[PDB]
C-alpha cells in the first residue's frame, strides 16, 4: 500500500514523467515540477507544481540553474505539500539546465527533511549538448547527492551506444524518456506488483536508503535461455559498463515475467546475480508476474552505493 | 496423479487460517522442482501472513485476479502451463464445469489443482 | 478461543489422506502440554499410517468407538474432560446439535474440537 | 490384526483360562488342553482339545508328569492345528501336576518350531500342596523354560501371603487365576487395545522374544498421584519383590486408563521406571485407554531377561 511519487524537475524531467504516466508506470502518483507555466499545460501528469512564479513569472529559466533554484526555495512550501503522505519519492530530471539541475536538489531537501525515501534517476547531458551543461550537469549532481538515498545516473551518451545506427535526436531523448521510465517501474513494481513474498518494501528501502550513487541496465530475452541472456544482457548494458558490480553495496534485481516463469529460470537469475555481487552485498531479488505476459523475459538491475 | 481436490473449513476465521497454514507450508516444500502457484487468496493472505505462516518464500508465487471468473481462467492457465507443482485456489460457488475445467488443466500441466473454501 | 471447526476434504481418497496428514502433523506437535486425541478416525487411519505421516507418537492418543453416537459422545467426554488440546471427530452426518454439543464440551475443556469429513 | 492364542494345559490351566474368558482379556482365542475329558465339558473356552485320547483315555494324567508328555507327544499334530496361524501364544498351566507340567513344555515345543513366539505364564505350587508337587514342578519349569521366549513363573505361595486372612482354598486358587490374568491381558492389551501409536507388535516381540525367565508386578491408584502411586506399586508389588529391575533386559509396562489420563501421567509412568532400569534394557512403555474408565490408573510392569 505504500504512497509512492514521481516528480519530474524541469523540461525534460516533465517529459520523461508524461511518457511514464502514458505508458506501463503503475501504482505511482505523476507529479510534474516546473519553472515553465507553459510545459505544464495539457500534460498527462495529474499533478502540476509551478516553481518560482515570483522569481520566475511562469516563463521558466534559461537554462540558468541558479534560477532554478531559487524558484525552489520560494516554493519549499508547496514542494512539501505535494510530496505530503509518500512513502517513497523518485525524482527525475536532465541535469545540465536551469530547472532541472537546480530545483532537484531543493526538492531532495525537502523530501529528506520530510523522512521519505528518496531515489533521484536522472541523466548526464549527451556530449553534443556541450561542455557547459556537461559542468552544470555535474554540479547540481553533486548537490544532489547530498540529500537523496539513492541517486540513479543516466548517462545519456550510452543510449547513443545502445541505439546505434537508430540513433536522432528525437530518437534519443525518446530513449532518455524510456530508460527512466524502466528504472521508476523496475523498482515501483517490486513495491507495489511482487508476484512473490521475499521481498517487502523494507527490503526495498534497505538496498536504497543511504547509499549513495547508483546505475541500472536492463536486459529481456526470449526462448530456452531466456533467463540467462536477459540477466546477463541487463549485466553488460552500456548504462552499468563503468560499474563494477561487485564494488556495489546494494543490488536490487527485477524479474519480470508471465506465468510461463519457471522455478528454474527464476534460480537462474539469482545465482548469475551472487556471481557477480560480493558477499558484503545487499541482495535483494523481486519478481513481478505480467499476468499476461508470455517468452519474453526482464531483468532489471540497479546496483546502489557504488564505489 | 493428476487432479482436482477441495478443502473446505468452517469455524472462526482466525482458526481457518491457523488450519490452513500447515498445508500451504508442506506445499511450498514440495520435492517436485516447481512453483506453488496462489490464485487470488482472500485479503487475510497477505504477504505478510505468508511469510510469518513459514512457507518457503523462494517457492511460491501469488497471481491476484479481479474476480471468480477471473481466477477461474488464470487457475486454468496456471495449471494447464505446467510450471507449478500445484496451483490453489479459492473460489466459491463452484460449478460442475468449472470443477471440470480445473481437473483437465491439472492433467494437461501433470498437476495438483487444489480449491480452498473458507 | 476455545471452539468447534470443521474440516472437509474432497477428491481422491489418497489426496485427501496426504493433504490431511500435515494438519495432524502439526497439531501433534502442538505447544500446549496436552493430548491430541482422535477419535474413531476411518479404518484408513491405521496406526501405521500415522506414524508414516510422522506424527508425534508420544502425544496421540487414538481411541475407538462402535458408531456415530458413540463417537459424539466419545469426543464429547475427551474435550470436556480437558486432556487433550485438540479432539479430531470423523462424524458425518453431524447436526447442528451435535456441533453445539461438541462446542460447549470443548469451552468446559478448554480445548478445541474438530471434526473430519472426507469423501 | 496379530492372532493371539491362550492355551490352558491342566486342570489348574483349565480354570486360569476360563476365568480369563468371563473376565477382561479380550481379542485372544482361548484354548483348554487337557487329558481328563470331563473337565473338558463344563468350561467358557470356545475351542478343547484332548490330549493324548489313547494313552489316558480321557482320565487325566493321575499326575504323573510323564503320562502327561507322553499325552502330549501322541497330539503333537493336533497341537501344531491349533496353534497353526498364531502369532503368539501363551501358554498357562499349574505346574506340579500331570497334565499341565507334563504336556506344556511339549506344546511350547510344537509351537517354537512353528516360529511362534512363545509367552509361559505359570504357577508354583502352594506350599500347602506338598512336597511332591513342588519337586514335580521345579523339574518341569526347568524343561519348560527351554522352549519358550518367556517364562514367568507365579509361586503361590506369595499369592497366600497377599490374602492374608481372606485366604481360603478357593480364594487362593482364584487369586491365582486373577494374576494369570493380569499378565495374559497386560501384555496383550497393549498389542490389541494399544491406545498410542509408539509401541506395534515387533517391539514387544523384541521385549519377549528369546528372553529366557521373567516377572511382573501390577499396581493401581486413584486420585491426583495415581501416575506415581500406580508404578510404584507395581514395582513394590511381591511378586516382583526379589527381582532386580536393573538386572532385567527388558521392560514391557502397560499403562491402563481411561479417558482422564494426562499427557504428564504417562511421562511420569516412563521417568519412573526408566529410573529404575538400566541404559543398556529395552524399554517399551505401551498405553490402553479404557473408554468407560475413570479416576483408576493400572500399571503392569513385566520384567523379561531376568538375570
Ligand atoms: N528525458 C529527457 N531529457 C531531455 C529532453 N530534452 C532535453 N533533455 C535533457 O535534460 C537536460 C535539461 O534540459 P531542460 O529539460 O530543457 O532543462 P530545464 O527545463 O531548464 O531544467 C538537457 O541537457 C538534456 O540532456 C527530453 O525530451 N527527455
Ligand atoms: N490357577 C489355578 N491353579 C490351580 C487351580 N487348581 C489347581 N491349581 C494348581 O495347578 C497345579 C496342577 O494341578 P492340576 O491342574 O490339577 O494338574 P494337572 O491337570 O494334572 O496338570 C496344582 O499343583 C496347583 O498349584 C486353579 O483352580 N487355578
Amino acid at each position: 500500500t505504500a504512497v509512492i511519487k514521481v516528480i519530474g524537475v524541469g523540461g525534460g524531467g516533465g517529459n520523461a514523467v508524461n511518457h511514464m504516466a502514458k505508458n506501463n508506470v503503475e501504482g505511482v502518483e505523476f507529479i510534474c515540477a516546473n519553472t515553465d507555466a507553459q510545459a505544464l499545460k495539457n500534460i498527462a501528469a495529474r499533478t502540476v507544481l509551478q516553481l518560482g512564479p515570483g522569481v520566475t513569472k511562469g516563463l521558466g529559466a534559461g537554462a540558468n540553474p541558479e534560477v532554478g533554484r531559487q524558484a525552489a526555495l520560494e516554493d519549499r512550501e508547496r514542494i512539501s505539500e505535494v510530496l505530503e503522505g509518500a512513502d517513497m519519492v523518485f525524482i527525475t530530471t536532465g541535469m545540465g539546465g536551469g530547472t532541472g539541475t537546480g530545483a532537484a536538489p531543493i526538492i531532495a531537501e525537502v523530501a529528506k527533511e520530510m523522512g521519505i525515501l528518496t531515489v533521484a534517476v536522472v541523466t548526464r547531458p549527451f556530449p553534443f549538448e556541450g561542455r557547459k551543461r556537461m559542468q552544470i550537469a555535474d554540479e547540481g549532481i553533486r548537490a544532489l547527492a547530498e540529500s537523496v538515498d539513492s541517486l540513479i545516473t543516466i548517462p545519456n551518451e550510452k543510449l547513443l551506444t545502445i541505439l546505434g545506427k537508430d540513433a536522432s535526436l528525437l530518437a534519443a531523448f525518446a530513449k532518455a524518456d524510456d530508460v527512466l521510465a524502466g528504472a521508476v517501474r523496475g523498482i515501483s513494481d517490486i513495491i507495489k506488483r511482487p508476484g512473490m513474498i521475499n521481498v517487502d518494501f523494507a527490503d526495498v528501502k534497505t538496498v536504497m536508503s543511504e547509499m549513495g550513487m547508483a546505475m541500472m541496465g536492463t536486459g529481456c530475452a526470449s526462448g530456452p535461455n531466456r533467463a540467462r541472456e536477459a540477466t546477463e544482457a541487463a549485466i553488460r548494458n552500456p548504462l552499468l559498463e563503468d560499474v563494477n558490480l561487485q564494488g556495489a553495496r546494494g543490488i536490487l534485481v527485477n524479474i519480470t515475467a508471465g506465468p510461463d516463469l519457471s522455478l528454474g529460470e527464476y534460480s537462474d537469475v539469482g545465482n548469475i546475480i551472487e556471481q557477480f555481487a560480493s558477499e558484503h552485498a545487499t541482495v535483494k531479488v523481486g519478481t513481478v508476474i505480467d499476468a499476461d505476459m508470455r517468452d519474453e523475459l526482464h531483468v532489471t538491475v540497479v546496483a546502489t552505493g557504488l564505489g | 496423479p493428476a487432479a482436482f481436490s477441495e478443502l473446505s473449513l468452517s469455524g472462526l476465521p482466525g482458526h481457518c487460517l491457523t488450519l490452513l497454514a500447515p498445508i500451504l507450508r508442506e506445499l511450498s516444500e514440495e520435492q517436485d522442482a516447481r512453483w506453488l502457484t496462489l490464485i487470488a487468496p482472500p485479503a487475510s493472505l497477505t504477504h505478510e501472513w505468508l511469510r510469518r505462516a513459514g512457507l518457503n518464500r523462494e517457492r511460491i508465487l501469488l497471481l491476484q485476479a479481479k474476480d471468480n471468473a477471473a481466477a477461474l481462467a488464470l487457475s486454468c492457465e496456471a495449471l494447464r502451463l505446467g510450471r507449478s507443482h500445484t496451483v490453489v485456489s479459492w473460489l466459491e460457488p463452484l460449478s460442475r464445469a468449472a470443477r471440470k475445467q480445473l481437473s483437465r488443466a491439472a492433467q494437461l500441466g501433470q498437476a495438483q489443482s487444489l480449491n480452498i473454501r473458507l
